[PDB]
Order: structure tokens, then sequence, then C-alpha cells
């Protein structure tokens, strides 16, 4: 419950995370 | 119990404005892409030739009408399905 939580919630920081860096650099090859 | 509280709210709380800015950062994204497929379109509608002006004589069938191309002359032209 609690403990699978905190993980989950980590790993979808993660994801995010990696979406972040993705979309910035998507961002910068569409002004290109 | 409290640690995993604590622990659970602070990544709850990060992790949702981390979710609001990858959505504003993809609505910008997508803003952006709409404007480079609108560039590409307009180049590629420019690449294609000038279509000729021609003045009707009259229309011959349901699918051909005798016009005259200036200055080339008069032509029996098929029409398009539009």
């Amino acid at each position: 419950d609690l403990y699978s939580r905190y993980k989950k919630l980590q790993q979808e920081l993660e994801f995010l995370e990696v979406q972040e860096e993705y979309i910035k650099d998507e961002q910068k090859n569409l002004k290109k | 119990r409290q640690y995993y509280l604590s622990k659970i709210e602070e990544l709850q709380l990060i992790v949702n404005d981390k979710s609001q800015n990858l959505r504003r950062l993809q609505a910008q994204r997508n803003e952006l892409n709409a404007k480079v497929r609108l560039l590409r379109e307009e180049l590629q509608l420019l690449q294609e030739q000038g279509s000729y002006v021609g003045e009707v004589v009259r229309a011959m069938d349901k699918k051909k009408v005798l016009v005259k191309v200036h200055p080339e002359g008069k032509f029996v032209v098929d029409v398009d399905k539009n």
C-alpha cells in the first residue's frame, strides 16, 4: 500500500522527467 | 507510517507540478509542429506549377469543355471531379 504507492510515485517521476527531456529535445529540433 | 506518508506527499506534489509542466511543454511542441507543418505544406504547394487561365466557349459534354487558352488557342478539356 504505502510502499507500493511510494515506489510507483518514484517511477512516475522518473518517467515524467524522461518525457520532459524528450520534449525539450524535440522543441530544439522543431526550432531548427 | 509517517515516513511513507511524508515521502508520498513530497513525491505527489513534485510529480503533480511535473505533469502540469509536461502538458504545457507538449502544447508548445504541438504549436511548433503546427507552424513547421504549415510552412512545409506552403513549400509543397508552391512547388507545383501554375495552371493556365482560359475562357469557356461552351460545355460540350458532361465531362468535356471547349475552352480558349490565350494565346495557345481552343482546347477540348476534361473536367476535374471536384
